[PDB]
RNA sequence: AAAUUUUGGAAGGUCUUGGUAGGAACGGGUGGAUCUUAUAAUUUUUGAUUUAU
RNA sequence: ACCUUAAGAUAUCAGAGGAAAGUCCUACUGAUCAAACAUGCGCUUCCAAUAGUAGAAGGACGUUAAGCAUUUAUCAUUGAACUGUUCAUUGAAGUCAUUGAUGCAAACUCCUUGGUCACACACACAUACGGCGCGGAAGGCGUG
């Protein structure tokens, strides 16, 4: 329908706290219409444990998507 | 099919950047302030009063009142009261959009001035700033300008006082001054 | 490369175990048809609130919104 | 096949619905929209207490129900009078149906039965 | 709908908005979409347990806002009045 | 004066919250399965009730469908015009109900040669069905008639409107 | 008060409510715009009950009184998602004789503006 | 460039890299194993699934996870 | 056209 | 066949809906209740709020809400050790569709 | 029934209550409400807020 | 410079007529429903002293007020004494508050709101109470 502006968010570095306890940090690289996020180089914020190369959230668990970055 | 209820043309249905092309022009940015003006003018202009419930005077009541004086009223024409309430509006809106910026002025030299009062390379919301006057760069260091008082700035100014008052004044100062 | 939807219609009168969200319910039955949004009608199953079984069921129809996996047993 | 449909039908009658939150809201029924949004007028608030000692209830639905305005200070139990509640669709789980109405005259669907007449 | 217009006509205004998660976001409103997705500029976060920091951005999923605060002014919205009259839209 | 009339309303105070948090959001777990029951309270409900209230307003459904289910075969149960081929022999359609054989002969006479007429009418009452059967002298000039009152808005019925064609025997 | 029996949420514009939520949360403005039932209140003021006041209203001096944390907060639009139910706690300003005095009085002076703006703009 | 999380699960399929799905919370299980297929609405269908509290689950043969539970995807 | 559903059906029909 | 039932829902004809509507309450996971509702056999029903009901289905739809009578509430409130067990009985009842979880037909 | 009553209508009297500048008919590539279907598949209504084992 | 569109419908059943089976329509006809507008009910609730300096309803994001009673103010590493306790050092986070927070209660001050209407300064009432002055507000019900 209508795509989310996150076109400015491109390749930036990006904390985005999964569901309400968890927060990952990463490059994001692409999105979706439903709010889908593709990020690389992710980082379990809590001693922090990266996640792997590529990794994808579902749009139903992302609250808000600050952004660590100049914008 | 949505239109704009400020410009009122009528905008052929859309939902992208089309909105936001037509919400930053400039017949649906300063035809959107010119409303809002108009609105916030009456808030003040509005004079009605609440309704008034006048109760029956007891003797009692009335006596004493009666007893005192009759006061007189002060009247004016109607030019006259039509050219004090333009008067009284202006000095209002003079009045409410006065700032007081002694203190930017006072600091016109300290060592750390472009940081803080250039309110462009500030820390908070210099993000803004950051198509289109000799600003104040931040790399202004202490050594320029080492003695300030080589007649580069000028006297503070002298306080301001009420014009309707101004016979209050004491008529001569203290000390004679060139 | 099977899509879901092309692996429900395999699963037709297989073995599946179907586990619940809730409290790792799980049914183990014959699967006898599905709906297009993986509404699940099993048949002789049996359920299995825990590792232990409780007992044996005639046919139970699966709401959709509770199945985290479906499964197919060998 | 909707049974909003058939609830739309009742639109006077006595019912008792129960909502996520476990108060039970008695009272005439109006008309519900499409969407199950019961509109009930002279209804009588209450939460069922679980008669066991250790558990005790919920909690936030005493506070909605306090909130509501219609508790009695002198009340035992937690009932709140009050006219003209407006309940949400989402919320009801279960609505208890007066026990005198006829099913056969009211689950009859009239535009299922002139679909099948057309076709 | 109506909010959702509102919502619109309150681009460039300072919005107090909280989630469903306790927390509390104010600050510029930069954008806003169809769906309730708005994002704020300098943004000052509460987070539940009462704590307050600071970020220059925010892009809020509008499925888990509870409320949102304009400014009061918006009140005297052309939008608002019932009865309005339309300009007879061409061919 | 560009945002002075914006004035946004003063932070909204921190209150401590009352309801559980976001991670500790649940419905209810461990819901205790349904084979349980099964065993004993099910033969208690069937015992005291041992059958259930019948099922009424399928009844008004089912009557319907069983409508459907008899006009067709009914209307597919079945098997004076009678007369040689139909390439000489001319046909007429929608004619009128009241109508008679004399009168639908003189029609069927004003624009071509009649040798034998026999209007079929319906079995149930003894009134002109609307079809007449005439037998012309001239093919040529049967299917000319036939194609005039056709274009012609139909032939002229009594309370009708006859339109004509070939026969289709 | 009293609200007609045939009112649905058209009615009530302008009535003041008290909109409560999932969290134990009411809100008491006036109503102005609704749509997914996603109200729009003037002056709603938020309250709730405390965790340390909520066991005096469990069962059982003999009347209660609790007292409720409210914030104040204007011109905010819920989302239907959280809404659970609405109830009516008080009239407009305004007598209905005189909401319709002033309908009338904004439709005319509407018509008339519309007739000269078409033939402003026309001409 | 922008790749969408839909291509990137179609690379996962197609390069069969080991991924490990994060079941949300208060389920308290993760699942490890390789992408074979994947729909519309996130449901993937996953081949030798390892099953793994939050390591010591059991092996869970090829299965079908809706996608409404499925949180992260990663490899 | 209707949910986002179905513009992901005219994706991913197209991916595979 | 195929075509029809994997085709998107918004490009398909009124009647083909109606149809496909009929063919799912016949041939489908629905199919146990239409069932249970024409030879009058008690479905027992496990809600999402741990209530068990016991009852026989007198019309259902897509959503899987149903109208049941004689329907017969079971079930448990427990703290620690102890436990409870109440029932009620309902002459005819609602059901709304969201709360159901597994239906089970009495053998 | 031409005497009586009840029901309907016409006219007149009395009392009251409301209105007093628009109204009817026709029309369309006219706006907005309501309703049905896409639509029970992550962004609102076909359940993860009865705090649980 | 970007944009040019979800599709349908507008009370409902039953009866008569017109263009075998539907199909449509009727300034057709019944019954139900809904809306508007008039119009009524011995309908129900509410509408503030002046014969006095009051009172009712709702507020205060008001004061007394640091009120009276409780309760809170980090984690890891290393050294030293010590029978857990005390002192110092490195690192890690860290809403402000402690005149706070929470529990209880009272006085005071002030804001908005209202028919501050008319006739009365009156011996009533068991069928318990002429609801037998004019308006206004809000609903309930009935008719056209």
């Amino acid at each position: 329908v209508s795509t989310p502006e996150l076109k400015k968010y491109m390749d930036k570095k990006i904390l985005l706290n999964i569901n309400g306890s968890r927060k990952v940090a990463g490059i994001l690289r692409g999105y979706d219409i439903f709010l889908n996020v593709v990020l690389d180089d992710a980082m379990e914020i809590n001693n922090n444990h990266q996640l792997g190369l590529q990794t994808v959230i579902r749009g139903n668990s992302i609250i808000s998507l600050e952004a660590l970055d100049a914008i | 099919k949505f239109y704009c209820d400020y410009c009122d043309t009528y905008l052929t249905h859309d939902s992208p950047s089309v909105r936001k092309t037509h919400c930053s022009g400039r017949k649906h940015k300063e035809n959107v302030k010119d409303y809002y003006r108009n609105k916030a003018r009456d808030i003040i202009n509005k004079h009605n009063h609440k309704r008034r419930h006048i109760g029956k005077r007891g003797r009692k009541e009335r006596e004493n009142s009666s007893q005192n004086e009759t006061l007189k009223v002060t009247c004016l024409s109607n030019k006259e009261k039509r050219h004090i309430m333009h008067v009284k509006k202006m000095n209002q809106k003079e009045l409410a959009q006065t700032s007081i910026d002694t203190l930017k002025l006072l600091y016109d030299g300290s060592p750390g001035y472009s940081k803080v009062f250039v309110d462009a390379n500030r820390f908070d919301i210099g993000d803004l700033v950051k198509r289109a006057q000799t600003s104040r760069s931040r790399d202004e260091t202490c050594e320029s300008n080492p003695f300030p008082r080589l007649n580069n700035p000028k006297k503070l100014e002298p306080p301001k006082i009420l014009s309707q008052w101004s016979n209050t004044i004491p008529k001569t100062s203290i000390f004679y001054s060139v | 490369p099977v899509n879901p939807k092309p692996f429900l219609k395999g699963l037709v009168n297989h073995r599946v175990g179907v586990k619940l969200k809730f409290n790792s319910t799980e049914y183990r039955g014959t699967l006898v048809s599905t709906d297009n949004y993986f509404n699940l009608q099993l048949n002789e199953a049996e359920e299995f609130v825990a590792g232990v079984s409780h007992g044996t069921l005639g046919e139970i129809f699966i709401r959709c919104n509770n199945v985290l996996y479906i499964r197919e047993l060998p | 096949m909707k049974l909003v449909n058939f609830l739309k039908k009742l639109r006077n009658e006595q019912v008792t619905i129960e909502l996520k939150n476990g108060t039970t809201v008695w009272g005439t029924l109006q008309s519900v929209s499409p969407q199950m949004n019961a509109i009930l007028t002279d209804v009588k608030l209450t939460l069922p207490q679980p008669r066991l000692n250790k558990l005790n209830s919920n909690g936030i639905a005493m506070a909605s129900l306090y909130l509501t305005g219609g508790q009695q200070p002198t009340a035992s139990d937690n009932i709140a009078s009050l006219q003209y509640i407006n309940i949400r669709g989402n919320t009801i789980r279960q609505i208890i149906l007066p026990d005198s109405l006829n099913l056969d005259s009211l689950l009859v669907d009239q535009k299922q039965l002139n679909s099948l007449r057309r076709s | 709908g109506i909010p959702v217009k509102l919502l619109n006509e309150a681009q460039g205004h300072i919005v107090s908005l909280e989630l469903t998660t306790g927390a509390t976001y104010r600050g510029k409103l930069v954008e806003s979409e169809d769906s309730m997705n708005v994002q704020l500029r300098d943004v000052i976060a509460t987070e539940p347990q009462g704590a307050v920091t600071h970020m220059d951005q925010i892009f809020v999923r509008g499925s888990q806002i509870k409320f949102i605060v304009v400014p009061d002014l918006l009140k005297n919205a052309p939008l608002f009045k019932k009865n309005s009259s339309r300009p007879m839209p061409p061919i | 004066d560009v945002s002075r009339l914006f004035k946004p309303r003063p932070p909204l105070s921190y209150k401590r919250p009352t309801d559980y948090p976001y991670a500790k959001r649940q419905t209810n777990p461990n819901i205790t399965g349904v084979a349980n029951l099964l065993s004993t309270s099910l033969k208690h409900y069937m015992e005291e009730f041992p059958e259930g209230s019948p099922n009424n307003h399928l009844q008004r459904y089912e009557d319907i469908k069983l409508s459907k289910i008899k006009n067709a075969q009914l209307l597919d149960r079945r098997l004076h015009i009678k007369d040689t081929d139909p390439y000489r022999t001319i046909f007429i359609g929608r004619l009128p109900y009241d109508l008679d054989e004399i009168e639908l002969q003189k029609y069927f006479v004003k624009f071509g040669e009649i040798e034998k007429i026999r209007i079929v009418k319906d079995k149930i009452t003894q009134k002109s069905k609307g079809y007449a059967f005439i037998v012309f002298k001239d093919p040529i000039s049967s299917k000319m008639a036939f194609k005039e009152i056709g274009v012609h808005r139909g032939i002229q019925i009594k309370d009708r409107i006859c339109i004509v064609d070939i026969e289709r025997g | 008060i009293q609200v007609a029996h045939s009112s649905r949420l058209a009615n009530l514009i302008d009535y003041k409510l008290r909109v409560l939520t999932q969290d134990g949360r009411v809100y008491i403005g006036q109503l102005m715009a609704f749509d997914h039932m996603n109200l729009v209140l003037n002056e709603c003021i938020e309250e709730r009950v405390p965790k340390t006041q909520l066991d005096k209203l469990r069962p059982r001096g003999t009347t209660l009184n609790i007292k409720v944390e409210k914030r104040v907060l204007g011109l905010t639009i819920l989302r239907g998602e959280q809404i659970l139910s609405t109830v009516v706690e008080d009239k407009p300003l305004l007598s209905k004789k005189e909401r319709l005095v002033r309908d009338k009085k904004e439709k005319k002076q509407a018509q008339k503006q519309t007739k000269l703006r078409k033939e402003k703009e026309k001409k | 460039a922008m790749v969408p999380p839909i291509n990137c699960i179609f690379n996962f399929l197609q390069q069969q890299t080991p991924v490990t799905i994060w079941l949300f919370e208060q389920i308290g299980i993760r699942i490890k194993g390789k992408i074979v297929g994947f729909d519309e609405f996130m449901n993937v269908v996953i081949d030798e699934a390892v099953e793994i509290p939050v390591e010591k689950g059991t092996p869970l043969g090829k299965i079908l996870l809706k996608g409404d539970n499925i949180t992260l995807i990663t490899s | 056209m209707s949910t986002p559903a179905a513009e992901q059906r005219k994706l991913v029909e197209q991916l595979m | 066949s195929s075509q029809i039932i994997d085709r998107p829902k918004h490009e398909l004809s009124r009647a083909e809906l109606e149809e496909l509507e009929e063919f799912e309450f016949k041939h489908g996971p629905m199919s146990l209740i239409n069932d249970a509702m024409v030879t009058r056999t008690p479905v027992i029903i496990s809600l999402r709020n741990n209530h068990k009901i016991i009852a026989r289905v007198k019309a259902f739809d897509r959503h899987c809400n149903m109208v049941l009578e004689n329907v017969k509430e079971l079930w448990t409130e427990k703290k620690g050790k102890n436990v409870i067990n109440r029932e009620r009985f309902i002459s005819k009842l609602f059901l709304r569709g969201d709360s159901v979880i597994v239906v089970l037909k009495t053998p």
